[PDB]
């Protein structure tokens, strides 16, 4: 299993770079544009960007908390691979090194971050709480998954609601569904991710002692893009300006002046997608609510 | 009959295919023939390999029998001599239930091979016949047959069905049957009874069909 | 709650360090002349390390095998008795640790010349024995070291540390206390230069300060690379003074 | 050491896009200028610490503008600063009928970020529209520095409120508001809640003697409600904004 | 958990119960496991302790790896229903069987073949009201029959006898020792430790013998 490119076709895009030119028709340094679509079910959506497709889902169940934590409830997300969306990829490699370098940014992005009150998951303390659920889909590969199964869970997570409780000891009345409404969640901050896409035109020594730093950086890296990159790095940040990671795990070598640099234009771009979520679930919800409105009259 | 399907929606990917009826979703995708592992291949046939999806969770053993059993039903599908030494990965996805995991898995199975016979038709390997699959059931307390239940029916239902078949000059003629998925209970008598209208319905459901494949690649084809 | 002091207002540390100092520092060099032509042993505060490299050489199979470079293969070591607390179950397939298995071989990607060792395997052995808090770059200096410590083709030292933030205030050389009281970064400096091999952030940090945190570790990874490096002329003087 | 290094000699940039004063503030780019309003405050007689700061124009299409000021401390009040922790130490001022010890410094509230008439002060606006029904058009988050009138009495105020002389256009700004104030007494009241009435009577010390020996009482005369209604009107309002901007950690 | 399996929910648990010169005996079977070339069975009943477990052969099997010249045998020890020893306890007993086997085996005449040996701890009962080291001596002897009905070329019908803890296995009519296996006991009771389990070796390898040359 290996993607076969010329050298010459290597050069190709590298003179591009070196004329300023990109392939796929967007500048260096712009995005995607992503759509966003929710099935009826809560925490239910299709996130597409052009070629790369997602697909994720929430769900939460009853059980016990761990020993280790026993205030809080249990949350945990997979993004198990599938070969169906490129070639590439074994069946279902949790052993993989990019599935890593997928897995441990979601890890820090949602798990350690806390995006998500896991103490809002406590039923009662020690007894029952929730086991909630984030199972990843990939469906086509032109990269950026580890920006997109960012979104897509966030974007999960501000549709999913869950049903209603009533504690009395081991009396714990979950109600029916559609008598008693489902109740959606507490999200602290939200994250987005970036990935940035390195390409040295040069040697490595023009790039060590060669002073001058003449390397460029792309968004978005498309999928005969990704193949030639030489370093690789994502930050994540929220409205409130925060950082929330950064990682660069070697790769290329790469200024530090260069990162800051980076690392404001992230800013501009996420808070205008992040927005467009916001009205897009306030907007599908009155769409639900105005279907609902054109249900009630209609019953 | 409120189904509706997709052709050739991914991009990296030789067959794809989305099949959506009534409740559930369902995406399934064909990447063949391409280069076979070592410990894969067969001399003479073409060796096939298979990945369901759920929804919910991971690939567990309740999975592992719905993709065996649905690995019987393509094996005379597919002109296996046509493609030696070979090996055509299959990958379904499973993106919406419309039936409870945890009790059935009755639709997902009517689903999955209606989803990835389609995928075939956009992957053109070489093949055999036509094919159609729908989920039946009998209520436990109405005693009555519906064709296509849906989940609450299930729960009053006593016994769900699948029935694959192949489907030959036209379509019409049953060449033979490939899945009879009985379980439930059920005697004899209701058994020629369950057949005889899934005798007709899957030619019914494959009368849509034969249009759906040329509306939609006819135009993808050049004049 | 802490019911400790984190950092004095009279500008002193748990120690009493500065935010600008280091811990003691110590390297060696042919540690284990019987076992690999790579070996030396790290001490950088408590941070005990042994470091081990072998190659360039045959493959196990052929089908670990390039006709163009070298591979380079990172086997962490974890040991149960590596904290205060011991843990439990092994690590060999933690997703934690693997990470930084991917990490380091990209961080070392670019300093081999991988060209002139094709057809050839370099695999890199870690001993994590004692563990101080700073764990990330604790590990790099120990690596530059190793292929040094062979003679490997290379272009440059690389150096790694953790410097911490405490609200306003970066600390150089932060330790496990120190790492789970505030928010810290680890930067994979290479050589004179200011380029990274690594950037990892954890924690969570406001964006104002980054660039100044960033400035920080410079001076501090320059005394790193500063350090490594007549550490091992004045092991490479004790050579040829009594091998002639 | 925390308060701002003026004293009681500072005022607010007139130029709001003046070099040293864009170093002085880089944030002053959503700082508007609301100076050119005409401000009046009811206020005790005895309050020299100001919170409030009003103004009521209308707007030719229908309806009534409202813009209402509360002090920019926060400009100052940074955490970190020791003071900001004194104002969690102290937790509030407290009022007594000798005295009021205050949560804050003597120069900071009372005079440069009190909402004092024309002094150059930095505050927080927020501007609404609402018909004659007391339904609100739209409302409007922001900051600003402003310019006052005057800070009137319990008493000053009703002698500008019912007089029907004095009438310029700041008291038709006034007359505008307890005429909704009503509405807004109406349609609390209706949706659920009490309006309890005690008044912990005021001890009246005799202003020629020491101790006391004549027991008065509280009075709440009729610019009590202009005020009220429209400030738990912010403690709404604006809150249901920041729920919005902040569903977890919104006091 | 584990996401290949069946292990019910997880917050169930097992059930639970609280306190409220002797004979060794065989019944010695060959040819009954269809998949293999060699199989054997092993009853064996002592005074408080009932025992019975499967030895499976699979021979000469291909060797993917490399050139050898000569043969490689493999063991297996897996536990059945009931008793549950532990899995570092296997495979000392596993490095134990493979020493006396290779002063047994014709591995010579056997290049680049395999050997698969798979025990079956079946079923024990210990009804008494070193647990493993009560049950090594029949591993060797349930081997040895299996081994003789896939045929291979073994020079001696080899065997061990027990004596209280320890374990000594013979060749030669016990002239010679080909596998020493001790714990605890007492401090030179060797020579008695020589004859107990030397007699029931010549009790079982005449038990054994009986089992095929009948046949």
């Amino acid at each position: 299993k290996d993607i076969e490119i010329s050298a010459s076709e290597s050069k190709f895009i590298l003179e591009a770079l070196r004329q300023n030119y990109r392939l796929d028709g967007r500048s260096f340094d712009q995005f995607r544009d992503v759509e966003i679509t929710f099935g009826k079910e809560f925490g239910d959506v299709s996130v597409k960007m052009g070629n790369t497709k997602v697909h994720c889902r929430i769900s939460c169940q009853i059980a016990q908390p761990y020993e280790d934590r026993p205030f809080e409830g249990l949350f945990v997300i997979s993004t198990e691979i599938s070969p169906m969306a490129g070639s590439q990829f074994e069946n279902g490699n949790i052993t993989g090194e990019d599935e890593v370098l997928c897995s441990r940014i979601i890890e820090k992005s949602v798990r350690r971050s806390g995006a998500l009150d896991v103490e809002g998951l406590c039923i009662v303390a020690g007894s029952k709480c929730w086991a909630v659920r984030a199972d990843v889909h990939f469906l086509d590969c032109d990269g950026g998954f580890i920006d997109a199964s960012c979104i897509a869970v966030m974007a999960g997570l501000m549709h999913f609601k869950k049903p209603d409780i009533t504690v009395h000891g081991e009396q714990i009345i979950v109600h029916p569904v559609n008598e008693r409404e489902p109740v959606p969640l507490g999200i602290l901050h939200i994250p987005i991710c970036v990935t940035f896409s390195f390409f040295n035109p040069q040697d490595t020594e023009e790039n060590i002692k060669g002073e001058t730093n003449s390397e460029i950086s792309i968004i978005d890296a498309t999928l005969k893009e990704e193949l030639l990159r030489d370093g690789v790095l994502t930050v994540t940040l929220n409205k409130n300006r925060e950082v929330v990671q950064v990682s660069k795990a070697g790769g290329l070598p790469m200024d530090a002046l260069t990162l800051m640099k980076c690392c404001h234009e992230a800013y501009s771009i996420i808070e205008k997608i992040t927005d467009q979520i916001l009205q897009l679930l306030k907007e599908d919800s009155e769409k639900r609510n105005k279907y609902a409105a054109m249900l009630t009259s209609e019953n | 009959m409120s189904v509706q399907a997709e052709i050739g929606i991914l991009d990296h990917v030789d067959g794809s295919s989305e099949f959506v009826s009534q409740d559930t979703k369902v995406i399934c995708s064909v990447t063949g023939p391409i280069e076979p592992k070592a410990r894969q291949e067969l001399p003479t046939q073409l060796a096939l390999e298979i990945i369901v999806r759920p929804a919910k969770g991971v690939a567990t053993t309740r999975e592992k029998v719905l993709e065996d059993k649905l690995r019987a039903v393509l094996t005379p599908l597919i002109t296996r001599h046509c493609y030696p030494r070979q090996l055509c990965q299959i990958t379904c996805q499973i993106l919406e239930s419309g039936e409870d995991e945890a009790e059935f898995s009755l639709r997902e199975l009517s689903c999955c091979i209606n989803a990835a016979f389609l995928a075939l038709v956009d992957a053109g390997i070489a093949l055999n016949s036509m094919c159609a699959s729908i989920p039946i059931a009998i209520i436990k307390d109405t005693s009555d047959i519906i064709v296509d239940p849906t989940a609450e029916q299930l729960k009053i239902s006593l016994s769900v069905h699948t029935l694959a078949l192949e489907f030959v000059n036209g379509g019409k003629v049953v060449k033979n049957v490939l899945l009879l998925d009985s379980n439930g209970d059920f005697n004899e008598d209701q058994l020629f009874s369950l057949l005889e209208l899934g005798e007709q319905k899957c030619q019914e459901l494959v009368t849509n069909i034969r249009r759906i494949i040329q509306d939609n690649i006819s135009p993808r084809l050049v004049v | 709650m802490s019911r400790l002091e984190i950092y004095s207002p009279e500008g002193l540390r748990l120690d009493g360090r500065r935010w600008n100092e280091l811990r003691r520092f110590e390297s060696s060099i042919n540690t284990h002349p019987h076992a690999a032509d790579g070996s030396s042993y790290m001490e950088q505060g408590n941070n005990k390390i042994i470091t081990l490299v072998k190659g360039p050489k045959e493959p196990r199979l052929k089908s670990q095998m390039d006709t163009s470079k070298a591979l380079l293969n990172v086997s962490v070591n974890i040991t149960k008795f590596s904290k205060f607390e011991r843990s439990k179950s092994s690590h060999k397939n933690e997703r934690r640790v693997l990470e930084i298995q991917t990490s380091l071989v990209r961080m070392f990607e670019k300093n081999v010349m991988l060209n002139i060792y094709p057809r050839t395997v370099i695999d890199i052995e870690i001993h994590v024995l004692e563990q101080d808090g700073g764990i990330m770059g604790s590990l790099i200096n120990g690596i530059t070291l190793a292929l040094i410590d062979a003679g490997i083709s290379m272009f440059d030292y690389i150096s790694g540390i953790s410097v911490g933030l405490y609200d306003t205030t970066p600390l150089l050389d932060t330790n496990s206390l120190e790492e789970n009281a505030m928010s810290t970064v680890t930067l994979g400096v290479v050589g004179k230069s200011e380029k990274l091999s690594l950037l990892l952030v954890e924690d969570k940090i406001p964006l104002d300060r980054l660039e100044n945190v960033l400035a920080i570790g410079i001076a501090g990874a320059h005394r790193v690379r500063d350090l490594m490096d007549e550490e091992l002329r004045k092991h490479a003087q004790k050579r040829v003074s009594n091998a002639s | 050491e925390c308060l701002p290094a003026e004293g009681h000699d500072w005022k607010a940039p007139t130029k709001l896009d003046d070099p040293e004063a864009v170093s002085k503030d880089p944030l002053l780019t959503k700082r508007k200028d609301l100076r050119d309003k005409l401000i009046c405050s009811i206020d005790p007689p005895g309050c020299v610490d100001i919170n409030d700061a009003l103004h009521a124009k209308k707007l030719p299409n229908g309806n009534w503008e409202v813009g209402v000021h509360i002090a920019d401390v926060t400009h100052f009040v940074k955490p970190g600063t020791a003071l900001d922790a004194e104002g969690a130490a102290r937790g509030t001022s407290v009022y007594l009928v000798d005295k009021r010890i205050d949560m804050l410094p003597m120069l900071l509230g009372t005079d440069l970020c009190s909402l004092k008439p024309y002094v150059d002060r930095f505050a927080f606006s927020v501007i609404w529209e609402l018909d004659d029904s007391a339904n609100i058009v739209n409302v409007n988050f922001m900051k600003s520095v402003i310019r006052s009138r005057e800070a009137f009495s319990y008493e000053q105020a009703q002698l500008r409120i019912d007089d029907k002389t004095q009438n310029d256009e700041l008291t038709m700004g006034m007359r505008a508001l307890l005429k909704l104030s009503v509405k807004l007494k109406q349609k609390r009241l209706e949706a659920g809640a009490l309006n309890l009435a005690s008044p912990e009577v005021k001890v009246h010390m005799d202003s020629e003697t020491s101790d006391p020996n004549e027991v008065e009482i509280k009075k709440l005369l009729a610019t009590n409600s202009l005020v009220e209604e429209f400030m738990l009107l912010a403690n709404i309002s604006v809150a249901r904004k920041i729920y919005d901007a902040f569903p977890q950690t919104a006091m | 958990q584990d996401r290949r399996r069946l292990l019910g929910p997880a917050a169930a648990k097992p059930m639970a119960f609280s306190n409220t010169e002797s004979e060794q005996e065989l019944s010695l079977h060959t040819g009954f496991i269809e998949n293999c070339n060699g199989s054997a069975l092993v009853e064996a009943r002592s005074l408080g302790h009932q025992t019975s477990l499967i030895s499976a052969v699979y021979g000469p099997r291909s060797i993917r790896g490399s050139f050898t010249s000569q043969g490689t045998i493999s063991i297996q020890l897996k536990n059945g229903l009931l008793e549950k020893y532990n899995t570092n306890e296997l495979k000392e007993v596993s490095s134990f069987l493979m020493g006396i086997f290779n002063s047994v085996v014709n591995l010579s005449r056997y290049p680049k073949s395999g050997i698969d040996i798979f025990v079956y701890l079946t079923y024990d009962k210990d009804l008494t009201n070193s647990q493993i080291s009560s049950l090594i001596p029949h591993c060797i002897t349930s081997i040895t029959l299996a081994l003789a009905d896939a045929g291979i070329e073994l020079v001696d019908m080899a065997g061990a006898g027990e004596a209280n803890g320890t374990v000594v296995s013979f060749i030669k009519n016990g002239e010679e020792i080909v596998g020493f296996w001790k714990d605890d006991g007492d401090d030179e009771d060797l020579l008695e430790c020589l004859d107990r389990c030397k007699e029931q070796y010549n009790r079982y390898r005449d038990l054994m013998i009986s089992c095929l040359m009948n046949q």
